[PDB]
């Protein structure tokens, strides 16, 4: 099965390249961290409008001014 | 006594058929195949995010006006 390799590369060479695309394309993205970066950035993408909410009593974070460090960082793109 | 035979110059031409002119082959050639196309694949993610960059920017402006 050694030659199979190489008596079929030697005989038909088209769909050989096509299985060789076939594999090398499922594999990758389970393997490398530059996915969920896919994922951290496609959510982070704002559409809608942010409505805030009501306070009563809590308070458990974010007051009401936007410049302060009240919620999360998806500033390390800009940085990236 | 004007007849025709010379009594030298001669060739011949060749009856020969070669013109091997190669050629870059033998595992030279996909080797510029394959670094040129990921070039090209690492030429994006450097525009591709950073339109994406400008992308949010964009969005920007609407959310912040309308009130």
């Amino acid at each position: 099965v050694a030659a199979f390799l190489k008596n079929v590369w030697a005989k038909e060479p088209v769909l050989v390249a096509s299985f060789a695309i076939a594999g090398l394309a499922v594999i990758l993205p389970t393997l490398s961290p530059y996915t969920k970066y896919s994922l951290m950035i496609n959510r982070a993408t704002p559409y809608n409008y942010p409505v805030p909410l009501r306070d009563d009593g809590n308070m458990p974070d974010v007051p009401s001014h936007p410049q302060d460090p009240q919620g999360p960082s998806l500033e390390w793109l800009k940085r990236l | 006594k004007q007849d025709m035979p010379p009594v030298g110059g001669y060739g011949p031409i060749d009856y020969k058929r070669n013109l091997p002119r190669r050629g870059l082959s033998g595992y030279s050639m996909f080797a510029v195949g394959i670094g040129a196309l990921l070039f090209g694949y690492w030429s994006m993610m450097k525009w591709n995010r950073e339109r994406r960059r400008l992308q949010i920017e964009d969005f920007e402006a609407r959310i912040a006006l309308m009130p």
